[PDB]
């Protein structure tokens, strides 16, 4: 029906959004940049760009897998993997 | 403050609200431990179970097993004839028996009388 | 969903769950973007105001009396996504999903209509057979003799090994198979 | 047709879809009207109900009170 | 709806009307000649025509006479608006009717009170 | 089942249960088809109170309307051959009593 | 095929009710750092909507036009 | 009985619906209001007064059903109306279908709806009845339109509020 | 709090072992080898079958089998209004008398 | 002979027509959607045929095709009543029908089994159709529990969720109590009427009693 996601297309949006995020600055943020050891956020922030990220994809992250996408490419690497995204 | 919220048997007290999730002595993570550990051991094992190539078939549940054992072919070994069973089975098998036994005598009784006395409207009843 | 579960949830796992509780009831609550965008900043500016807070004691009483407070004003009808499970769409293609043990059971007719596909299934059970012994010797090196302790399972230590335990996480149904 | 999708952005829109959407708005506008034109005794009603206060009593065969 | 549930609820039921038991006084009580309403349709007529039970009242020849108009002007669906008025205004001269004998039995009520409260008065007196 | 957690990886993903694990006695009746204990929003018995209170209500002001009725201000309705007493199913042998409507 | 996400700096707060809560939050003393990332729901062609009686009569201007011409063509159908 | 199974069953509903977030929830109370006014129609001795609504109601209904399975097929499965919004100008032919659909439900004085619930409240109210049933009937009429308000609100008017 | 090391290098094993299983997944141009063994003219034949031979058999059956027996298809008598001309016999049934007409 | 009865039921004919193509090539294709509309289509005129009869001359009939079974003095037989009720609701549900089938070929087309939703729709037409134009009480009981397990079947159209089985099993329970409500108002009716056919019953219940009628209201 909808058009399918690519690795590329979920990486664009993620980092769209995280740019988007005032907190973050857009220059040093990269698909590596740790969320708190080179971020300067804190655990309610993370919360928040996880809610973020579900509001973005239109699915939820249960809590239990959530506390530990500490990365945009983890967050990336999840999120294709559990909507099946191979290329 | 908040309205409390009394918890039934088919409306039970939400986790969140449980007072002892709240006070957490250092034997209770011991019993949470072992409780995870009994989990990861049964989880273990049927995973071994199940991943392996050479298996054809259906892994037997022993929990399974047990409670079907348990629901049907374990319950006269250990049924004693005591007060509370002897009056239950009385009332849940007698009971409605005669209950229902008084109302249909009663209705044909009185179906009878007015069959008898000839003031019952019984035109058209062709099949019966 | 995929991470093993832990024995027990500590303070901040708990004080986590019950902010992203509140701010998806308090969206639900507060229809449109703006309110609720002011809504979350001051239930955020709450959390703030607690955050520092040396008395474990005291910070456990603030959560009870805040989780008190979140089920007395919860929504009675939260929204969920669809794919969620109290969701609507929940569930909807569980039917569609059949496993490739269910797929070897074929004619040899329909084997032969995809000879492209059954070829390389061929080369991943040899893969699955090849590993099986290997990955049982793991498991069962790294094990403690009481037992294992906690769901959670080591990953392929050597460059010609799997982690153990992968043929139904790898071969798993898709998520819209038909 | 095909419609790509926007990402962020109001969808496109079609010139077919708009102008059968104003048509039949109009359509139902139109029928309104030409029927509340024609006839509007079906909303406002047709005849006159009656004042019973009015009514005299001669011409509803009621006697004087004495007789 | 209407003021006369309020009055004969929250009022004097005495004075107001039964519409189960109406009419209670005779048809003559008061009117020295009262003619009997005429009947146009005959038996034979409405029952040939199959009109409902409920549609045999005193406008039935109206009603016939649309029947029939409708029946013949078929594709044109628009043609009986004269009949169809001339059997709306029967049916509203026969409503007029039932509320003028519901006025009626009203004030015929009223004056009885009256008259009875007159005659106790002069019998304590 | 339904209290049950829905995120944990279960090895029967519908019923929730692991294998080996006991299984309560009631397991029949507590599945997801059937009896929900779940909690509620709101406690049992306020849920209980309101229910009954509004079917109660309900009933009572049901009754309240049938003794007290609305109609119109309006006499009964006329019929013309003895309120159709041969349309009606009666015997043309027999002779009814002669119903009379007048002119008002 | 292969759409392309449109530039991220233009999403603003400004001309928008997000800056209207940013102003409150701003009394309060607070912030929210999620302002753009809803503000791209309140411009382009999301900026303008109708309200709901204006939405009722969708199509009332040309209807009412044609209704004019009608009643206009009937009534000198039957004057002739 | 059935006058008053009717009456509460058409209240009850309908008060239930108004309130409601799930499009397809809203419909079907909105289903269950107006089959509780066809059994009032029938209480009161007017069975062709039902039949008649019957026709009608299966039209706009099955219309309006239509309309929100087109917008939650074009929002990717969202049956929300906390999530739909800005679809009056997404979505025109739509819109203009359920604007109509409400218009038709609620007793517009000239469209399909009209011929049928219009006669049936006059019937009730001119007729010997329950006062109760009655007072009902019209608090039921009151939400139906309240309902179909909310639909048009929630779901056209406004900005967006469904993924981006 | 996060992902152990064990845990990431498993999970990216994992997630490359699920890639190449979906890569392969996939089919090829010459996949599906199949075994070997206008308009108006579709609705004409349409038209013809569905309706035109059911009609023909039904009207057949009710024609010369149902209204063959007593009372199997009973038709409402038609209404007849005054001033009509019944048909079967050239009758005459008359108009009403005069109405006493208002306004 | 007259259209009204040849018409009527060839509309009914041709509704159950596609149901015994269900064994073909043309099910086996994709094809198959568009070929239960089509069928849709001309009955749904076929239909308006005998409506603009009706509304002409006031027509209306009983057809007694088949005589089923007589059960000493009580005669069943596959009756259809034909009056302005059926000619007035036959259209009109044809109408809503085919419009739902062409928005179910827009919304359902990546359902595997878009081919079995379109025969599952046409069977709960040809049930509506049989209960609404039922002319006894057993012809009428066989529509009303045949649209409720299409109702059944149709509501938990994906099986596996559970939610879908437990809505499908609620809507049986409660159309169940109804049927308690229907089979009493059926006995009733042949025990004091010797009659399950809505003519015979009219003729002898000149002052219908609780039972049967509150029966009749709780099945309803
Ligand atoms: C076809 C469809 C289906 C049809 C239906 C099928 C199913 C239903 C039918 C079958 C129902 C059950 C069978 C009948 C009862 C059998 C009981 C039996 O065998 O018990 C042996 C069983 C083993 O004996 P035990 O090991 O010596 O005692 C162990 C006890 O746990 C320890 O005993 P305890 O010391 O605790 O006892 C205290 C108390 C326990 O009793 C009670 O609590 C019962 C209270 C009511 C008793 C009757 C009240 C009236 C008595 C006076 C009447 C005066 C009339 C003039 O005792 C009494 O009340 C005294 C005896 C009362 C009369 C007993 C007659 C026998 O003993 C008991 O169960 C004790 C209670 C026995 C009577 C219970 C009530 C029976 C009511 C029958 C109604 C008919
Ligand atoms: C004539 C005798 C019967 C009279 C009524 C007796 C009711 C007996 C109840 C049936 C026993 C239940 C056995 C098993 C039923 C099926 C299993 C089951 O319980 O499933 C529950 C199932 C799922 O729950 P959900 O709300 O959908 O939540 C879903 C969450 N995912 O829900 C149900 O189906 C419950 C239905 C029970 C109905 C009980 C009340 C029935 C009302 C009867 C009184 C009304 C009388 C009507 C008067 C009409 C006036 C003319
Ligand atoms: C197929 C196409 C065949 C092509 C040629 C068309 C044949 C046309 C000629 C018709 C055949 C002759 C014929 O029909 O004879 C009548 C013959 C039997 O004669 P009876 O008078 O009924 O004798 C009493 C039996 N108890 O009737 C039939 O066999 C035709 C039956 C068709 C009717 C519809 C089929 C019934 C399906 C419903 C199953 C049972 C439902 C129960 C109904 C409950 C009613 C209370
Ligand atoms: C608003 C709240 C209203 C509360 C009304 C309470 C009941 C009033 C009442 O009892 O009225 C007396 C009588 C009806 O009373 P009844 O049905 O005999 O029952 C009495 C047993 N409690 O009612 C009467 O005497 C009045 C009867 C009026 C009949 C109107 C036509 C039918
Ligand atoms: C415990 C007492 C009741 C026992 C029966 C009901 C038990 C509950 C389970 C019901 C299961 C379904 C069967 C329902 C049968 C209903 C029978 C009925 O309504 O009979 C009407 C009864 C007799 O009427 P009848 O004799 O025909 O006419 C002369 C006037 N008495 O007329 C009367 O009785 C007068 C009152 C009429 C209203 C009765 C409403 C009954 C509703 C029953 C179903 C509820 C669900
Ligand atoms: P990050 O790792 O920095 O997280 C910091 C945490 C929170 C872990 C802290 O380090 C911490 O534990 N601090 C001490 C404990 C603490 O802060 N507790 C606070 C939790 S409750 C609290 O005081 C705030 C709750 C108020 C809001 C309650 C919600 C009720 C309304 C809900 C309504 C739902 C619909 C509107």
């Amino acid at each position: 029906d909808a058009p399918p996601l690519t690795l590329e297309a979920i990486k664009d949006r993620v980092l769209y959004v995280l740019k988007l995020y005032d907190k973050i600055d857009p220059e040093k943020l990269s698909v590596n940049s740790h969320f708190m050891k080179d971020l300067g956020l804190d655990s309610l922030d993370q919360v928040e760009i996880i809610m973020a990220m579900e509001d973005e994809f239109g699915f939820e992250i249960p809590d239990i897998d959530a506390e530990k996408l500490m990365c945009p490419q983890e967050i990336v690497d999840y999120i294709a993997d559990k909507k099946d995204v191979y290329e | 403050s908040f309205p409390k919220y009394k918890p039934s048997r088919l409306a039970t007290l939400p986790a969140t609200l449980d007072p002892a999730e709240y006070d957490i002595s250092p034997e209770t993570r011991k019993a949470q431990a072992e409780r995870l550990a009994i989990r990861s051991r049964l989880k273990r094992e049927y995973l071994l179970q199940y991943n392996d190539p050479n298996r054809l078939g259906v892994i037997e549940d022993p929990a399974l097993i047990r409670w079907t054992y348990a629901r049907s072919a374990n319950i006269y070994p250990n049924f004693r004839p005591t007060p509370k069973t002897s009056l239950l089975g009385a009332l849940f098998g007698i009971g409605p028996l005669f209950f229902w036994y008084y109302v249909f005598k009663t209705d044909r009784d009185k179906k009878e009388k007015l069959i008898q006395e000839g003031k019952l409207d019984q035109t058209f009843n062709i099949s019966y | 969903a995929f991470s093993a579960p832990a024995a027990y949830l500590t303070h901040q796992q708990k004080v986590l769950r019950l902010y992203k509780r509140a701010l998806r009831h308090l969206e639900s609550w507060c229809v449109h973007r703006d309110k609720y965008r002011y809504f979350a900043c001051l239930m955020r500016a709450r959390f703030d105001e607690h955050k520092n807070e040396k008395d474990m004691v005291k910070a456990t009483q603030l959560l009870r009396q805040a989780e008190e407070e979140f089920w007395y004003g919860q929504h009675p009808q939260p929204y969920i996504f669809p794919e969620s499970p109290g969701g609507t769409s929940y569930e909807r293609y569980e039917c569609y999903k059949v496993p490739e043990w269910c797929l070897d059971d074929w004619h040899p007719s329909e084997k032969a209509m995809y000879p492209d596909y059954f070829a390389k299934r061929e080369q991943w059970k040899r893969l699955r057979r090849e590993s099986w012994e290997r990955e049982v010797k793991q498991l069962q090196e790294e094990t403690p003799p009481g037992g294992p302790r906690t769901e959670a399972l080591p990953p392929a230590r050597k460059e010609g090994d799997l982690p153990p335990l992968w043929w139904h996480i790898v071969t798993r149904p898709r998520e819209r198979p038909m | 047709v095909h419609i790509e999708p926007r990402y962020r952005q109001f969808p496109q829109l079609t010139r077919s879809q708009l102008i059968q959407a104003e048509f039949f708005s109009a359509t139902m506008w139109f029928w309104i009207l030409w029927r509340f034109w024609h006839d509007s005794d079906a909303v406002l009603g047709h005849f006159p109900y009656p004042d019973p206060s009015q009514w005299t009593d001669e011409e509803l065969g009621i006697l004087p009170d004495d007789e | 709806m209407g003021a006369h549930l309020a009055r004969r609820y929250l009022g004097d039921a005495s004075k107001e009307p039964d519409p189960l038991r109406m009419p209670t006084f005779p048809p003559d009580y008061g009117f020295p000649e009262r003619k009997e309403r005429e009947m146009v349709a005959t038996q034979q007529e409405m029952n040939d025509a199959q009109l409902m039970l409920q549609q045999r009242d005193y406008c039935a020849h109206y009603l016939i006479q649309l029947l029939k108009c409708k029946r013949d002007s078929f594709p044109n669906f628009l043609a009986c608006k004269h009949e169809q008025h001339d059997w709306d205004y029967c049916e509203h001269l026969d409503y007029v009717k039932r509320m003028k004998e519901f006025e009626r039995e009203r004030r015929l009520l009223q004056r009885k009170k009256r008259r009875e409260q007159r005659e106790a008065e002069m019998a304590r007196g | 089942q339904q209290e049950r957690d829905p995120w944990y990886d279960w090895d029967h993903p519908d019923l929730r249960l692991n294998w080996g694990e006991p299984i309560h006695w009631d397991l029949d009746m507590y599945i997801r088809n059937r009896v929900d204990t779940s909690p509620t929003p709101v406690s049992w018995n306020t849920m209980c109170k309101h229910l009954f209170g509004f079917v109660a209500f309900m009933l009572f002001m049901f009754w309240v309307g049938e003794i007290y009725p609305s109609y119109q201000p309006v006499g009964p309705k006329q019929y013309p051959y003895n309120d159709l007493y041969l349309e009606r199913g009666g015997d043309p042998t027999k002779e009814p009593e002669p119903v009379v409507h007048y002119e008002i | 095929s292969k759409m392309e996400l449109p530039d991220y700096k233009q999403w603003k707060i400004e001309g928008t009710p997000l800056e209207t809560v940013q102003e409150k939050l701003a009394a309060r003393g607070l912030r929210d750092p999620w302002g753009r990332n809803e503000a791209w729901r309140y411009s382009g062609g999301f900026a303008n909507n109708v309200s709901f009686v204006g939405a009722l009569l969708k199509g009332f201007k040309w209807g009412f036009a044609a209704f004019v011409v009608a009643v206009g063509a009937e009534y000198y159908l039957e004057s002739q | 009985m059935t006058l008053c199974l009717g009456a509460i069953t058409t209240l009850f509903t309908a008060l239930c619906a108004i309130t409601q977030n799930d499009i397809k929830k809203i419909v079907a109370f909105s289903t269950s209001s107006q089959l509780g006014l066809m059994m009032v129609t029938i209480g009161i001795n007017q069975p062709h007064l039902a039949f008649l609504h019957i026709c009608m109601h299966a039209f706009f209904k099955a219309m309006l059903f239509m309309c929100s399975g087109s917008i939650i097929h074009s929002l990717n499965d969202e049956q929300d109306i906390r999530k739909m919004g800005g679809l009056y100008k997404a979505m025109p032919f739509t819109t203009t279908a359920l604007i109509i659909g409400s218009l038709a439900l609620t007793g517009m004085p000239y469209l399909t709806g009209f011929y049928s619930k219009d006669l049936i409240i006059e019937a009730v109210n001119m007729s010997y009845t329950n006062a109760w049933a009655l007072l009902m009937t019209l608090i039921a009429t009151s939400l139906t339109a309240a309902y179909s308000t909310r639909i048009i609100f929630f779901a056209f008017l406004g900005k967006p509020r469904f993924p981006p | 709090s996060g992902y152990t090391p064990d845990e990431k290098l498993r999970l990216q094993q994992l997630r490359e072992l699920r890639r190449r299983w979906l890569k392969d997944q996939e089919l090829s141009p010459r996949e599906p080898v199949l075994p070997p063994r206008y308009k108006t003219y579709r609705h004409s034949i349409f038209a013809v079958t569905h309706v035109l031979i059911p009609v023909w058999i039904i009207h057949y059956y009710l024609k010369y089998h149902v209204t063959a027996k007593p009372y199997t298809v009973v038709e409402r008598k038609p209404r007849i209004f005054p001033g009509d001309t019944i048909l079967e016999t050239g009758e005459v049934i008359p108009l009403m008398k005069e109405f006493p007409d208002q306004h | 002979m007259n259209p009204f009865a040849s018409l009527t039921l060839t509309t009914l004919t041709i509704l159950t027509i596609p149901i015994m193509m269900s064994n073909s090539n043309i099910y086996k294709t994709n094809l198959y959607p568009n070929y239960v509309k089509t069928t849709v289509s001309y009955a749904f005129t076929l239909s308006l045929v005998p409506l603009l009869m009706f509304m002409h001359t006031g027509q209306e009939m009983i057809i007694s095709n088949w005589h089923w079974m007589t059960l000493q003095t009580v005669e069943l037989s596959l009756s259809f009543k034909m009056d302005y009720f059926s000619v007035m609701f036959i259209p009109v549900a044809l109408f809503v029908t085919w419009s739902i089938m062409e928005f179910s070929m827009w919304y359902m087309h990546s359902d595997p089994f878009i081919n079995r939703f379109f025969k599952y729709l046409l069977l709960f037409l040809i049930t509506m159709m049989i209960l609404v134009t039922a002319n006894n009480l057993f012809q009428l009981f066989i529509g009303w529990e045949g649209v409720g397990i299409m109702s059944f079947l149709l509501i938990g159209w994906w099986h596996g969720r559970t939610d879908a089985n437990t809505a499908a099993l609620q809507a049986i329970l409660y159309n169940r109590i109804g049927d308690i409500g229907f089979v009493l108002s059926m006995a009733w009716f042949l025990t004091h009427s010797n009659a399950w056919d809505l003519q015979q019953i009219f003729m002898l219940n000149n002052e219908c009693p609780n039972m049967p009628l509150i029966g009749l209201l709780l099945a309803a």
